[PDB]
DNA sequence: CTGGAGAATCCCGGTGCCGAGGCCGCTCAATTGGTCGTAGACAGCTCTAGCACCGCTTAAACGCACGTACGCGCTGTCCCCCGCGTTTTAACCGCCAAGGGGATTACTCCCTAGTCTCCAGGCACGTGTCAGATATATACATCCTGT
DNA sequence: ACAGGATGTATATATCTGACACGTGCCTGGAGACTAGGGAGTAATCCCCTTGGCGGTTAAAACGCGGGGGACAGCGCGTACGTGCGTTTAAGCGGTGCTAGAGCTGTCTACGACCAATTGAGCGGCCTCGGCACCGGGATTCTCCAG
């Protein structure tokens, strides 16, 4: 009767705010469960380097914008940092 | 009699299984061999059904990925048939052979 | 008596979460401290590239005129747009299919 | 054995369909069959050592999944 | 800077195909290992730079361009 | 009387030469010139250390012995001796460049 | 006044250092703790891994006359070796060059 | 004035068990510097995901000869896990 | 095909120059010897789900045949690339010299781990209905012989 | 090019099933407030290394002229693979039952982090001489034109 977690209550969160009139298989959730832990770890795997080469001991958000700006490609990483910094900015303000 | 070209029955199989999802190795066939390529590395293994089930995904998706790499090197070669000539060059230039 | 308890998602205004995505950075062996700026810039990338695929990948759903998003639409979705391909290039979709393409040599003339 | 011919001629020649192919010469399908051994005794061969790793006696489904993305072959849909 | 795509010469891509043992060379194959080279070079020193400014140093390092291709799978062995 | 080798058979004792060798074979100088000009598009006033320009000169070089090593089996699958830049397409495409 | 320090590499016989291992995976960001054996075990592994390589890179320097190992044996070594070839496939050796090989087709007869 | 760390003592001297008389250059020995660090990071990278697949939180020589049995290929791990075991024999005997 | 010519690589041997190897302080990171708490071992138990079996249906593999379009070889023509000589260019070398910025050592402060407590967010579990799979019959589009 | 027939394929309606979407109740992981220790940011200094410049040498690049080997289009001949029909062949289902092993809980014990005082291994600098790089020279191999 363990307890096992899954990203599966937020991504169905932000898909009702982007086609709020569409719904998901169970086998398609269970890629999106695949895609986000699968980028979660490429993302804290290259910032665990970038703090590791700079003799640092802290992962900062500093050491995941460039962590972004690494793994992902071209225009796809432009909004991804635009994204990132607005949240880290009204998370200060708050 | 009616008589298709031969050529046509081919392209409308090519429109077909590109629309479809499905596992084009039967799946007992394949449960046999998965179950004597790992008897050489332990005796009396035990497989779950999503564990060869994720052996067929990824088989599947191995192969169709090297007839589209062997499929542009017939075509390099002003040919149209496939022939293991192809094959061995398109393992050769990913690394794997 | 103190006050009521306010998700560190909601300070952010996200919907990945914060504090989840905070235990697994460390708990995850990546450092031996954690900034707490980061789960907060990690979440909303998280949910940026979930939100770019569910864009395409509803997209893809409705011209095929349903309402359900099966791993079909995810393939179509991230085989056709061109940064999603090259971030997933390496990355097998089960039961996503291929995408139909016939060579031109191969069609009659 | 006798299990590596139970993928067939048509098994093969409509996973071929799905890879565009036209026409296929009749020296593919004991070529291929040997291509798809050869791929599977590098995925089993990591996913067995991993059960032994773990000392069970079953083949989990996950095993297959970490055995592949250590070949860059990553699986979505099974953890 | 500008127009250092042509200091790769002719008699250079020639030599460097010959040490991967090409016996004939069609004239059009220069000016695509132009375009080669230069689409290759734009995505190392792109992950070079990267590096260096996170550091936040003027200098691109050795080791900033070690890095970089190893994050593309093209390990350099001699450099640290 | 004017005498000339073949058409062939100096290609062959220089791919013999140049497969005993390590020397780098682009010269250095217009090398050096073109990081710096590449380099402009992501920051301005960069620096380079020496070694820093001779590691991305040694793999730009092995990463295209290694190309036309690809691109000449491409050639000879073909049923033709000359590379031509349709077989750099075909190479680059399998490896999963482009 | 307790007892001369002993290093742990020599208590399994080996050249290669443990406690400098040991440190490297405690300080390397691998696990919340590190077991004694494990150093052990990993130094040895580093040890026969280049007494395997610089056996076959002092062979092939005395096959071209010299007493002194320069990076083209080691490039020599590990791309006629059929196991080291596999391991190092995709690493570049600098001032390595290539192994002399011409195509059948392209020799004259 | 630093003092930076190599392995360019214990290459010498397995060196000189193997071919006596015989050197190297400063070259190569950046390169089997390179080599070291290489194999030591792949080694205890995957050993670090086999932990952490286990649940479990020690490094122990176990998750190290399963890292072997993985990453190295063929005939090559054979022999690489007789020097691994025998090596941590002589360790708990002295 | 069968030999002289001529070009190129090769083996030798001698002279200089510097990079390897071996040395000597000395600093600091590995060692030794205890101690403390918790990770992982081992035992017991639950109950999930993996293996094995039989039977009936029928979809799919198998075998055979026929003929057509493709692979492959042969041939011929043009033009593109290779080899080589002459002239031009700039890479290469060594030296001179300023100064930008990397690489330290101090110093402080503020950010993050750690802790206890409170509590709501998210997981497991039910539970009903609507998306959709399947059937059945259309019109429609498409391949193909004969024209 | 062109029209009719025939065989697959999209369109539309009808029906059932079961999987998604939702609700509910509980638990544990997240948030609150707080405290204290060290990471890292900031400042100052030092000197390594990077940039810039200049002139002499000569190697390598650029250009250009023959001309010959190879790309490549075209042709014809004969296998060999595609299409289709009839006949075996086991895959797929579903239903039933057994139990091996995954998973969980709850012990306790040995193992590893932690600390501190100590010392020797390893690192940086400092020299020396031998490997080796290169220059000169004669000899062996090898390509190619005429015989």
């Amino acid at each position: 009767r363990s307890r096992k977690e899954s990203y599966s209550v937020y991504v169905y969160k932000v898909l009702k705010q982007v086609h709020p009139d569409t719904g998901i298989s169970s086998k398609a959730m269970g890629i999106m469960n695949s895609f986000v832990n699968d980028i979660f770890e490429r993302i804290a795997g290259e910032a665990s380097r970038l703090a590791h080469y700079n003799k640092r001991s802290t992962i900062t958000s500093r050491e995941i914008q460039t962590a972004v700006r690494l793994l992902l490609p071209g225009e796809l990483a432009k909004h991804a940092v635009s994204e990132g910094t607005k949240a880290v900015t009204k998370y200060t303000s708050a | 009699p009616h008589r298709y070209r031969p050529g046509t029955v081919a392209l409308r199989e090519i429109r077909r299984y590109q629309k479809s999802t499905e596992l084009l190795i039967r799946k007992l066939p394949f449960q046999r061999l998965v179950r004597e390529i790992a008897q050489d590395f332990k005796t009396d293994l035990r497989f779950q059904s999503s564990a060869v089930m994720a052996l067929q995904e990824a088989c599947e998706a191995y192969l169709v990925g090297l007839f589209e790499d062997t499929n542009l090197c017939a075509i390099h070669a002003k040919r149209v048939t496939i022939m293991p000539k192809d094959i061995q060059l398109a393992r050769r230039i990913r690394g794997e052979r | 008596a103190r006050a009521k308890a306010k998700t560190r998602s909601s300070r952010a205004g996200l919907q990945f979460p914060v504090g989840r995505v905070h235990r697994l950075l460390r708990k995850g062996n990546y450092s031996e401290r954690v900034g707490a700026g980061a789960p907060v810039y990690l979440a909303a990338v998280l949910e940026y590239l979930t939100a770019e695929i569910l864009e395409l990948a509803g997209n893809a759903a409705r011209d095929n005129k349903k309402t359900r998003i099966i791993p079909r639409h995810l393939q179509l979705a991230i085989r056709n747009d061109e940064e999603l391909n090259k971030l997933l290039g390496r990355v097998t979709i089960a039961q996503g299919g291929v995408l139909p393409n016939i060579q031109a040599v191969l069609l009659p003339k | 054995r006798d299990n590596i011919q139970g993928i067939t001629k048509p098994a093969i020649r409509r996973l071929a369909r799905r890879g565009g192919v036209k026409r296929i010469s009749g020296l593919i399908y004991e070529e291929t069959r040997g291509v798809l051994k050869v791929f599977l005794e590098n995925v089993i061969r990591d996913a067995v050592t991993y059960t032994e790793h773990a000392k069970r006696k079953t083949v989990t489904a996950m095993d297959v999944v970490y055995a592949l993305k250590r070949q860059g072959r990553t699986l979505y849909g099974f953890g």
